[PDB]
């Protein structure tokens, strides 16, 4: 009876972990809950080995009950302990019910406060008030059900479980939700007013029936530029209020005068949490006639304070004077279409246009000047077609010689271009879990041309006809699209184009955008250099024939500031992948930085020699720049007012992460988050530029609350903001990661805009409207499923590495081979004698190691094809096949007629039967276990595609978790360190520091440099137009 | 007043004819005639030096300063010698020092007959250069220059071009302009003047003539196009071989826009081996010493390999020769393993055999590495042994690729012992021995079978374990005997010579389970 004693001491020792564990934090995930037990030592007393996945698999129904039974005792208002992520996943993963037994023990640090300043706590003290306000019954199967007193007692973990799944998912991803409509498009209702008289002459007299007026009279004197409340038809809207921007006289109608439409911050996205006094500029203007004017009210115009950069800190209350709040005022530009917010436009009004000027007619015209698509200059004449020498769209100029996108269908090569099996139902007693397996894609890039003439085809009359532009093109055959396909493209650069002969024509309406296509020899310079230069740069060397399918030289025919570095403080850098994306970009210099983890201070410290870097929460920080301090603890110089220019980070959302309603708990622990310290510190320092960041469901978190909120404190505090989501992969790297966007600039400056995305990717991973209070809201990007570049995937980002096995762990290792794929060689760098490092991959267990040795090397090959062999490990353990002693309904036998079943459970109504269950085999037992309730877990274990790209964010690879596939393609061995650094599109040369396990965290947290330099980039744009 | 002078370097017409590359000729391969000049001497004072110093009257020449133009070329420009005849040398030249200087004179056997130096108009005179290409030879013939007025067509210039180049009169030309380094432009209109005919039109530009024959298309470069372009790509590599300390290697010239294949036949060739037989590294190229491996399939070209040295620098790029095919050579497995000797002790060796092959292949090398016993069979074998004990007997066909990765897995060859091949079936019994210090948990050692005979004499079969081991004598004295079945273990007496198979067979039947085993204890 030894060994079952030895079994209740394991699952006893178990429980102990995992419930201090538990203690410890309540954040944690799958992976690190594996990390912690196989971490553990083993006792002395007791003679085992060490913990591995099996044992707590194995030891679930145990540790469950005892975790439950730990949270049964005291019942509180905090978060129940079995609810953790981790611990959730351990419940999805093993048929564990909950809610039996307890109870046999026999009889057996403080809420913090965020160093706010005063104007952010009365910003989120303000919103206070609003938060007060306020299907999926109980199983009724389970003994915690059936047991008799809703009561605490009584709590159904099943339903807390689907509850903490419905606050998990997005409900909901509908696609419409149809864009927004125009504002005040409904009627208005007519005031029945006394008199109605003009005061002086006309004082602008424009020859037709307007006759331009200064002061009206309806019983109140009115003059151009006042500011009036209107009474529309009651349709469960407010009043309206415009400023009447000309008043006039028509010979035709009546009295007549245009208003330009205020829009208050409840029907913007603020909704309930603006200011009700608060309105904003839109580009809403109408002609109307005064008979509607129901009363004059008076707005002002909150301009910044001229030492705005100095305001951060001060009391709200000193600055209060005066007479406020008693009155309307409007301080910025409202586009509720990208859910933009701007300085308002400085457009001046031309002296003939004193009287008249509507800043929303003038944008309104411009706007729709910019869009027409009109041609510049006449060249030469034809009898059927007229020549021009160059054109322009969307505020972009072409010219003959520039070179041009074409959307993808645009034209056709003259290559054949893709010229178009099943096996044998493998053996059920070899693969007998085969059957499982069963029973969109990214488009091609912007096709790239030069033009030879752009023309216009004469009309009937002889006249040109502008209304269309017909443009003659001259093709690039990318590498892919010659005869070698793909496999051509595996090493060539992703720029390069090969010239050819054939003319296309395409609609100048087809034209997308411009990109500078040029030669590689007449460079001035190594083209390198031209092509990290600027954005769509491409260089053709030799030209393609497709007739003979040969390369021949292109026909001769074919041949043709620095704004100082800004003072830059990154809040919670992490390993400072931003950081780094920024001094690729060029335009930010990070000074200081704030962290808690030490190794990641450890990393920034290596990467950026000239920073400083305190290792403290930024609370302490912050309080002390408040206090006066000049030196901390440690005799750090902390920045004061005016040190930082730009300020960038990303904080996490653990202690708010739900998606449901805001509760009386869930804000009093918002509060005093990290977001909050965020802005405290923005509204504090003053930054140029402030760029906040996060993961995609921080834009509906709380039902769109943190976002909301967070626009509104930054709105009170005077800037200018504007948000969105991006997609990681379309800005050069083999990962579908969103990620949410919060851009911020300071008054006076340029608010950046989104950058347009690069690389072509996946359609089903491109969403990204947003859904906020039922609106739809998307970003500025207008290239939407396409762009120049071809998508960067898994084998143009880890082919080259040298081969290494499971457990691997040396720091430093040749390269032992040449860059392969443009990524690699843009990884890599101009020097060509390193040592890599960091190319370490987990040491796993042994079992699994066999597991993972015996999956086929086919693409999207996972568990599902996993042989059913019996397998000798490394440890000298004995790995016994599955045996199937129950039958499914729901599934069928196999052909062979052997059973396909494998515990009680399968039947419905039935308990999982206790002592049917099987470990330490080679394919699973959970697996087949749960297969029909998680879509048979399809791509758990299975291996990354040469073709295909990184699940999501890889923090610590496992391959059970839910980061989807972790494997290797080729080799037996999980992803290692260098590996997941080389899918953020680290470069080769970024240093980090500690074990593996936080080498894996680092890289993983920190956000892709390609994206932070895609991001870097947008901004330097904005610095150099104000200069 | 050495800072006060200037070197001003005279080159001559004699050194434009037999230059095989661009422009008129190679910097390096001209004599200058230099001159210490003073900074503030005139043109004129210099042009009279000159003709006195060299022999002519200064009216039969004419001074060219050679001039560096925007897209690379340096070519002559315009001096006037009676307007800018007072200038000083060193206000002309835009502060450049050593000023090279084109000085064209008559022909001195065509000035003892009376011709002069002819006239030139500076607006309406330009002065073209003459080249002629030969396809059957590959290489140019200066044909001296020429004054003509800009109007003049073409046509007008063709009598005179072939019979300065000794051509047959009205001989079809196919005329070129070289406008620079991969720029060579056809000229397709002979009716047109020179102004038309040549987009931006300076003194010093080059026009190429041939031939039109249809024997140009036997050269393998018939026209002057494909001769400039070819002389663009191509670059002298400096070969060595990484195994020979210091070795200056050899030279041979190539085209930058190769392949790996190309430049693999050519130094095979130039190496007088199989190009497959030959490995490349591209060089570090701050340091002078090889760097990254390339393979075989390498899809890039030259300039990728050479792409980090300075135009100056001499390239290099190392190899070594291979005793096996460049493919199996890159598919070869570091394959640690132990060989036994006929002495029955371990030696560590590491074997490279092709990553897609069978056992018999790893035995093959490894036959080839080791020897083999005095007249013992000569047959090798495979035994794969984790925790010092024999897990298995690899077959000769089993693939390379499913053996045990783990580091606990130790492959070891060896030669089948004789007395164990044929032994007697219902007599003796081959049990499996090893050792352990106290308890039989803390196994060591190496393993071994051992023989074991019908109701048989136990000092036999202990002087049978001493031939095996043979350490000194007396030491034996301390081992404890065991027979070990299932952790149970009972100790034999030595001296009582307790021997039957029964003993060490498993129960009837049984061979899944482990059989029972022979004991030793001692300490290491």
């Amino acid at each position: 009876y030894a060994p079952i004693f030895g079994l209740m001491q394991e699952k006893i020792y178990i429980s102990k972990i995992v419930v201090e564990f538990l203690q410890s934090n309540s954040d944690s995930t799958y992976e690190d809950l594996i990390n912690k037990i196989e971490t553990t030592v083993p006792p002395s007393g007791l003679n085992l080995n060490r913990f591995t996945e099996d044992s707590l698999l194995r030891h679930a129904q145990f540790v469950v009950e005892q975790v439950e039974s730990y949270d049964e005792a005291g019942d509180s208002d905090e978060q129940p302990i079995f609810l953790t992520p981790c611990m959730r996943d351990l419940i999805k993963l093993a048929g564990v019910t909950l809610g039996q037994r307890r109870a046999q023990a026999r009889r057996q640090r403080g809420p913090t406060k965020a160093t706010t300043t005063k104007l952010v706590y009365q910003i989120f003290d303000t919103f206070f008030a609003e938060q007060i306000e306020k299907k999926r019954r109980r199983c009724g199967v389970c003994e915690v059900c059936q047991q008799p007193e809703a009561c605490q007692e009584r709590r159904c973990p099943n339903m807390a479980m689907k509850e903490a799944d419905d606050d998990e998912e997005v409900d909901d991803n509908i696609p419409e939700m149809p864009s927004p409509k125009k504002m005040h498009q409904g009627k208005k209702k007519k005031q029945n007013k006394n008199r109605i008289s003009w005061v002086g002459e006309a004082v602008k007299t424009d020859g037709k029936k307007s006759y331009y007026k200064k002061v009206c009279i309806d019983a109140e004197t009115l003059e151009v530029g006042d500011c009036v409340s209107v009474i529309p038809d009651d349709s469960s809207k407010p009043l309206y209020l415009a400023r009447v921007t000309a008043l006039w006289e028509d010979s035709s109608n009546g009295q007549m005068f245009h208003a330009h439409w205020f829009c208050a911050g409840t029907d913007t996205v603020l909704g309930a949490t603006s200011d009700p006094l608060e309105l904003f500029l839109v580009d809403e203007c109408e002609d109307m006639q005064l008979s509607y004017i129901h009363s004059k009210v008076k707005v002002i115009y909150k301009a910044p304070s001229e030492n705005w950069a100095m305001e951060g800190g001060m009391d709200p209350e000193s600055l209060l004077e005066g007479d406020d709040g008693k009155t309307y005022f409007y301080q910025l530009w409202y586009d509720q279409d990208y859910a933009r917010f701007e300085s308002p436009p400085k457009t001046q009004p031309t002296e003939d246009n004193k009287f008249k000027f509507c800043v929303s007619c003038a944008r309104l015209a411009e706007m729709r000047q910019k869009e027409i698509p009109r041609v510049l200059e006449q060249l030469e004449d034809l009898d059927s077609r007229v020549l021009y020498y160059s054109a322009t769209k969307n505020g972009i100029l072409y010219r003959v010689g520039d070179g041009v996108y074409l959307p993808p269908e645009a034209f056709t090569f003259n290559i054949k271009l893709s010229s178009p099996p099943r096996k044998e139902p493998v053996d059920e007693d070899l693969y007998p879990e085969h059957y499982r397996k069963y029973s969109l894609d990214a488009p091609e890039p912007y096709r790239i041309g030069r033009i030879k003439e752009i023309f216009c085809p004469k009309k009937s009359n002889g006249r040109p006809n502008e209304t269309d532009i017909k443009i003659r093109v001259n093709k690039f055959y990318r590498p892919e699209n010659t005869h070698k396909s793909t496999p051509a493209s595996y090493h060539a650069d992703i720029n390069l184009l090969y010239w050819s002969d054939e003319e296309a024509v395409v609609d100048f309406k087809a034209v997308q955008g411009r990109c500078t296509v040029e030669y590689g020899e007449d460079l001035p310079e190594c083209v390198q250099v031209y092509s990290m230069g600027g954005p769509n740069r491409f260089y053709f060397l030799e030209a393609y024939n497709a007739k003979s399918k040969s390369f021949e030289d292109p026909p001769n025919h074919a041949r043709s500031i620095k704004l100082p570095k800004l003072r830059t403080l990154d809040v919670f850098s992490g390993c400072g992948g931003l950081s780094e994306g920024f001094h690729q970009a060029g335009i930010s210099d990070t000074l200081w930085a704030i962290e808690m983890w030490d190794p990641a201070a450890q990393a920034f410290r290596l990467n950026n020699p000239g920073s400083t870097v305190f290792t403290e929460d930024c609370n302490i920080l912050l309080k002390l720049v408040m206090a006066g301090e000049t030196t901390n603890s440690r005799g750090q110089r902390l920045p004061q007012k005016g040190d930082v220019e730009m300020l960038c980070g990303g904080p996490p959302c653990q202690g708010f992460s739900g998606m449901n309603r805001f509760n009386s708990r869930t804000y009093s622990k918002f509060k005093n988050s990290l977001v909050v310290s965020f802005l405290s510190y923005c509204d504090y320092y003053r930054p140029r530029f402030f760029l906040l960041e996060n993961v995609r469901n921080f834009v509906s978190f709380k039902r769109s609350m943190v976002l909301k909120l967070t626009l509104r404190c930054l709105v009170r505090m005077g800037y200018q903001c504007t948000f969105g989501v991006l997609q990681a992969g379309q800005y050069g790297v083999a990962q579908t990661r969103r990620r949410a966007i919060i851009l911020a600039a300071a008054p006076g400056e340029k608010l950046p805009l989104f950058p347009e995305p690069l690389h072509v990717f996946a359609p089903r991973a491109c969403q990204l409207s947003v859904v906020v209070d039922d609106k739809k809201f998307v970003s500025n990007i207008t290239r939407l499923s396409s762009g120049p570049f071809r998508t960067i995937t898994v084998r143009d980002t880890m082919s080259d590495l040298p081969e290494v096995r499971n457990g691997a762990s040396a720091l430093e290792i040749s390269y032992n081979g040449e860059p392969q794929s443009w990524f690699q060689r843009q990884l890599r760098g101009a020097q060509y004698q390193p040592i890599l490092r960091d190319h370490i991959c987990k040491d796993m267990s042994a079992l699994v190691a066999a597991r993972m040795r015996h999956i086929p090397l086919a693409p999207g090959s996972d568990w599902r094809d996993l042989p059913n062999i019996e397998v000798r490990l490394s440890d000298g353990t004995m790995a016994r096949k599955l045996r199937y002693t129950h039958h499914d309904r729901k599934n069928g036998r196999s052909s062979s007629g052997a059973l396909r079943g494998v515990c009680s459970c399968v039947e419905a109504g039935k308990a999982c039967d206790p002592a049917a269950r099987q470990f330490n085999t080679l394919i699973p037992w959970c697996l087949p276990h749960t297969g029909n309730r998680h879509n048979h877990w399809a791509g758990l274990y299975g291996r990354l595609e040469w073709d295909g790209f990184f699940s999501t964010t890889v923090t610590n690879p496992e391959p059970m978790g839910k980061q989807g596939r972790v494997l290797h393609p080729e080799q037996h061995r999980v992803v290692s360190v260098r590996e997941c650094a080389r899918s953020q599109g680290f470069p080769d040369t970024y240093r980090l520091f500690g074990n593996i396990l936080d080498k894996h965290r680092q890289v993983g947290n920190a956000v892709p440099p390609p994206l932070a330099k895609a991001i870097g980039l947008e901004i330097k744009l904005c610095m150099l137009a104000k200069a | 007043e050495a800072h006060l002078y200037m070197q001003v370097q005279i080159v001559a017409e004699d050194q434009f004819c037999g230059h095989q590359g661009n422009d008129m000729y190679d910097e390096e391969k001209v004599k200058y005639t230099v001159f210490k000049v003073l900074k503030n001497s005139s043109l004129a004072e210099f042009v009279q030096s000159l003709s006195q110093t060299m022999g002519f009257p200064q009216d039969q020449i004419r001074l060219w300063p050679m001039q560096a133009r925007s897209n690379g070329t340096k070519r002559p420009a315009m001096l006037d010698n009676e307007a800018d005849g007072n200038k000083t040398m060193i206000e002309l030249s835009d502060n450049e020092n050593p000023w090279t200087i084109f000085l064209e004179t008559v022909d001195p056997e065509l000035a003892a007959s009376g011709a002069t130096l002819p006239k030139f108009d500076k607006d309406h005179d330009v002065m073209l250069f003459l080249k002629m290409y030969d396809p059957k030879t590959r290489s140019l013939n200066y044909c001296g220059h020429i004054y003509t007025p800009i109007s003049c067509k073409i046509r007008d210039l063709l009598p005179v071009m072939c019979d300065r180049a000794g051509f047959i009169q009205d001989t079809s030309l196919i005329l070129y302009e070289e406008v620079k380094p991969n720029l060579t432009e056809r000229i397709q209109d002979y009716d047109v003047s020179l102004d038309k005919a040549l987009d931006e039109l300076m003194d010093g530009d080059i026009i190429v003539f041939q031939k039109d024959d249809p024997e140009n298309d036997n050269s393998e470069l018939p026209t002057a196009k494909e001769y400039f372009r070819d002389l663009y790509h191509r670059v002298d590599v400096i070969f060595c071989d990484k195994t020979i300390p210091n070795d200056p290697g050899f030279v041979v010239t190539l085209s930058n826009r190769m392949n790996y294949f190309q430049v693999a036949k050519t130094v095979a060739q130039r190496l007088n081996t199989d190009p497959m037989l030959l490995q490349f590294f591209k060089s570090q190229g701050y340091r002078d010493g090889p760097g990254n491996p390339l393979r075989h399939n390498y899809e890039g070209t030259l300039r990728d390999l050479l792409q980090f040295f300075k135009p100056r620098q001499p390239k290099k790029l190392y190899y070594q020769q291979l005793k096996m095919k460049i493919t199996d050579f890159e598919n070869r497995r570091s394959f640690k393993c132990i060989w036994l000797n006929s002495q029955f002790r371990e030696e560590e060796i590491t074997l490279y055999p092709d990553k897609h092959g069978c056992v018999r292949d790893l035995l093959e090398e490894c036959k080839k590495a080791v020897e083999l016993g005095e007249k013992a069979s000569g047959k090798l074998r495979l035994l794969e042994i984790v925790s010092y004990k024999i897990i298995g007997v690899h077959q000769e066909d089993e693939l390379l690729e499913c053996l045990s990765p783990a580091t606990s897995r130790t492959f070891r060859i060896e030669e089948i012992p004789l007395d164990q091949v044929d032994i007697d079936k219902e007599n003796e019994m081959l049990v499996t021995v090893a050792h352990f210090h106290k308890e039989v948990f803390g196994t060591f050692g190496i393993p071994f079978l051992l023989r074991i005979h019908q109701g048989e004499h136990f000092r036999e079969v202990m002087k049978r374990i001493q031939s095996l081991l043979d350490i000194q004598e007396k030491e034996f004295e301390k081992f404890k005997f065991a027979i070990v079945m299932m952790g149970r273990h009972q100790y034999i007496n030595e001296d009582e010579y307790e021997v039957n198979l029964k003993d060490f067979e498993p129960q009837p039947g049984n061979m899944s389970h482990p059989r029972p085993w022979l004991g030793l204890d001692h300490f290491n």
